[PDB]
């Protein structure tokens, strides 16, 4: 019960970071767009 | 110290047009707007004076000219002052070269704090817009600007007038910024013009794809490049989708 | 065909003009317009903003500068010899009964038939918001002319450097038909004539179109086993893909 | 500004002492000298004020905003952030967020930008509002 506490802490850092890569991806691709036009 | 010219939307615009169209004699013109404190210059207006191919010079630059836009300005509430001067060169990047300098420090002689934008409209094809921003040492101000500090103490006293670089950044309103976007029910006429004239040729359009299709496939088979065989059927695929779609 | 070409350096030196003047309480302001329209496709390229007084409670009085369109435009000469005198803008809404003199005013100035642009300001209409319009014979009356964007490969750059399907269109359609009915409800309160006769048409030319639809599905339905093969042929090139993939991977893991 | 370095922490009397320069220089303004003078000293004040809403000290302050400075002002802004950090007035947070719309000043807008996140210290939830404004 405070063990479960402790895997919540390992379990919210996996979460926020799995969400991050998502918005990543998306920009990532736009900018690899306008990029190859550039160069 | 730190100098930021606020060139805006309309500025830019004045000034691409009409050095474009000069092609491959320059144009040059006034810069409207104020001066603020040390650290702000804003462009608002920009109005092109006649033209040059001989570099710009200090005989070219037309005092009438000047003189009779301003007083017309003024009649449509177009008050601020000149801040300065753009000139283009195509052909030559954003630079001085010494033509510009003696033109251009005679313009300070009368302001203080002016400012010269060289626009290079074949490097404003980069697919970003290459622009820079200019003043000659000039002091007052300045004397914090080109472990140190000996230099430039020693920089501005051995000679004044030396060429520097500024930086740049764009402020704009949100109006001009909406009327940017709606650039790309004419809309609605158009798209569907295309579609329903696409719609009465397909009976054709069906009958060339099966013969690139065709030929794609072949050349795979004598293939076992790889970007190409697939980048041939990736059209042919979003071509049908569209079309099953028109209807 | 009929056209017209409005650079956006146009448009943002009408949405300058309307602050710049400080016009207000939805007044008329006028500027002139400036291009090449020799032809009868409209190249517009260059505007400015001549002075302009309205009274508030008469907009028949008018106060427009005749001197300063001849002067300005022997200044815009010696400038660019593109620059040309095609016509006038105004900051809408609409049109006015008030424009005809204004826009007879700009007749003798004109080497085509005088084009009055609409320019709305407000920003609170859908796409171009920009509607043309130029005088003719009917009294004398204003007629809708196709306006569309311009380009210039450096000024289209420059657009994007400062800013860096189907549900719309479809939307968009039945927002004209809720346009057409409020309309016609408000002339039926008018009532109890162009309008009535277009009206009465379209219908005659979504039933007639039924039968039809019906042989255009087995045509489609062709297209559809055609898309079925396509995503095959791809699918081939994106197999070959991964085996090259897989050779690479096993040589990494044996070294 | 170094006064207030050393005297943070025990600025009780600090701000008294440098508020006396602020009433003077919010009075003087037009040459060079007297607005680098009053930069530090508003550095200077917001660090002996630090996180103890001195009401007297945001008015003093705040005149220096409307003399449109930019470089007292930057300092200004920045002091009354370090001065109401803690739970601050309601009125302090929206007369600075207002200001920094209207102001034309760039040095200004940056001193009120930083000047309002300093406000919020652990007020959680009830700063949201603000946030999404800023942005």
């Amino acid at each position: 019960y405070f063990k479960l506490k402790k895997l919540e802490k390992e379990y919210e850092l996996l979460t926020l970071q799995e969400d991050y890569i998502k918005d990543e991806q998306r920009h990532l691709k736009r900018e690899l767009k306008r990029a190859q036009e550039e160069v | 110290t730190k100098e930021t010219v606020y060139i805006s939307s309309i500025a830019l615009l004045k000034m691409l047009k009409h050095g474009r169209a000069g092609v491959p004699m320059e144009v040059m013109g006034l810069m409207l707007g104020e001066f603020v404190d040390d650290y702000t210059v804003n462009v608002v207006d920009v109005f092109a004076m006649p033209q040059s191919g001989t570099g710009v010079s200090v005989e070219a630059v037309d005092d009438v000219f000047q003189a009779k836009m301003m007083d017309m300005l003024k009649q449509t509430g177009r008050d601020q002052m000149v801040v300065g001067w753009y000139h283009s060169h195509p052909g030559f990047g954003c630079w001085l070269s010494s033509v510009d300098v003696n033109t251009q420090k005679s313009f300070e002689q009368l302001n203080s704090r002016a400012v010269a934008v060289v626009v290079d409209p074949i490097q404003s094809v980069k697919g970003k817009v290459v622009i820079d921003a200019f003043r000659l040492i000039d002091t007052g101000a300045l004397i914090n600007n080109l472990l140190n500090k000996a230099n430039i103490q020693a920089l501005i006293h051995g000679l004044n007038r030396h060429y520097y670089s500024l930086n740049i950044d764009y402020h704009k309103t949100a109006k001009e910024t909406k009327m940017l976007m709606n650039l790309h029910y004419e809309e609605k006429e158009e798209s569907n013009l295309a579609a329903t004239k696409s719609m009465v040729k397909i009976a054709e359009q069906y009958s060339k794809r099966i013969e690139e299709e065709k030929e794609l496939t072949e050349e795979e088979l004598k293939t076992r490049p790889k970007k190409h065989l697939s980048e041939t059927a990736d059209e042919t695929l979003e071509n049908n989708i569209v079309s099953v779609l028109t209807a | 065909h009929e056209k017209v070409t409005i650079a956006p350096l146009v448009l943002l030196s009408a949405l300058d003009h309307y602050e710049r003047t400080q016009t207000k309480e939805n007044k008329r302001c006028v500027g002139v317009i400036l291009g090449d329209a020799n032809s009868s496709t409209i190249r517009v390229t260059n505007s400015f903003a001549l002075p302009f007084e309205e009274d508030e409670k008469n907009s028949d009085v008018w106060f427009l500068d005749h001197n300063y369109i001849e002067n300005m435009n022997e200044m815009c000469k010696k400038i660019n010899a593109k620059e040309k005198l095609i016509g006038w803008y105004h900051s809408g809404p609409k049109l006015r009964a008030s424009d005809l003199k204004i826009n007879e005013l700009f007749k003798k100035y004109t080497q085509n038939n005088p084009l009055l642009l609409i320019v709305d300001v407000k920003q609170q209409g859908v796409g171009l918001p920009t509607d043309a319009y130029v005088a003719i014979e009917q009294e004398k009356t204003f007629l809708h002319l196709p306006c569309t964007i311009e380009a210039e490969e450096a000024e289209e750059i420059g657009v994007e450097h400062l800013l860096r399907i189907r549900l719309t269109n479809q939307l968009k359609s039945l927002k004209g038909l809720q346009s057409k009915l409020k309309d016609v409800v408000e002339y039926l309160d008018k009532v109890i004539h162009t309008i009535l006769g277009k009206l009465q048409d379209v219908f005659n030319l979504n039933n007639l179109q039924k039968a039809l639809t019906v042989k255009t599905n087995d045509e489609l339905m062709v297209i559809y086993i055609s898309n079925l093969v396509r995503s095959i042929i791809a699918f081939d090139d994106l197999i070959e893909n991964k085996i090259q993939n897989k050779k690479i991977q096993e040589q990494r893991v044996k070294d | 500004y170094g006064l207030g370095l050393i005297y943070a922490g025990f600025g009780r009397d600090t701000t008294d002492y440098l508020k006396n320069i602020i009433v003077e220089n919010s009075g003087t303004s037009g040459d060079e000298d007297v607005d680098v003078l009053l930069h530090g000293a508003s550095l200077g004040i917001g660090l002996a004020a630090m996180g103890s809403a001195n009401i007297e000290v945001y008015e003093a302050l705040k005149e220096v905003l409307y003399n449109d400075s930019a470089t007292s002002g930057e300092a200004a802004a920045l002091g009354m952030g370090l001065c109401m950090l803690g739970t601050g007035k309601p009125e302090a947070i929206h007369d600075m967020f207002t200001y920094s719309q209207e102001t034309q000043h760039g040095n200004i807008t940056r001193g009120l930008a930083v000047g309002l996140a300093l406000i919020n210290y652990g007020r959680q939830e009830l700063a949201d509002d603000l946030i999404t404004k800023m942005l």
